[PDB]
């Protein structure tokens, strides 16, 4: 569940 | 420009980007500041930072 | 009024009205202050500008 947050922290290009 | 010593002028001036670079770090690792835009209207999440 | 001198009193009010005149036409020349004024609504074309 904190992989899921690791992988949405990195979008660099917002709006997700 | 003398009442600090010429180092500290650069000492400041890479603690503007020490801070600027572990805020921007911390800001999107924090699932708090993710706010959500839009208040008035619903989902589908599209929560975003602006920092 | 003492503590600065009469002419740099001047040179004071000229960049007040100096800054203040070149960050007007830089805001409006700049393709990134013209901004969406709606977030609610973000698909429309009333782009505006608060210079
Ligand atoms: C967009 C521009 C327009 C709008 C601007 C805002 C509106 C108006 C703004 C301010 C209004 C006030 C006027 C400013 C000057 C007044 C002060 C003065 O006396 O002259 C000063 C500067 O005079 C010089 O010697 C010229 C040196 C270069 C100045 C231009 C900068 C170019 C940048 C180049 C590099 C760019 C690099 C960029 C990338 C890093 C100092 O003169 P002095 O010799 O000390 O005087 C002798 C007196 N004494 C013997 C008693 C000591």
């Amino acid at each position: 569940s904190a992989m899921v947050e690791e992988l949405r922290m990195s979008l660099k290009c917002q709006r997700r | 420009l003398n009442p600090l010593s010429p180092d500290i002028w650069m000492y400041v001036l890479l603690a503007c980007l020490g801070v600027s670079c572990v805020l921007f770090v911390i800001a999107r690792f924090s699932p708090y500041e993710w706010y959500n835009p839009h208040p008035c209207n619903p989902d589908s999440d599209v929560v975003e930072n602006n920092f």
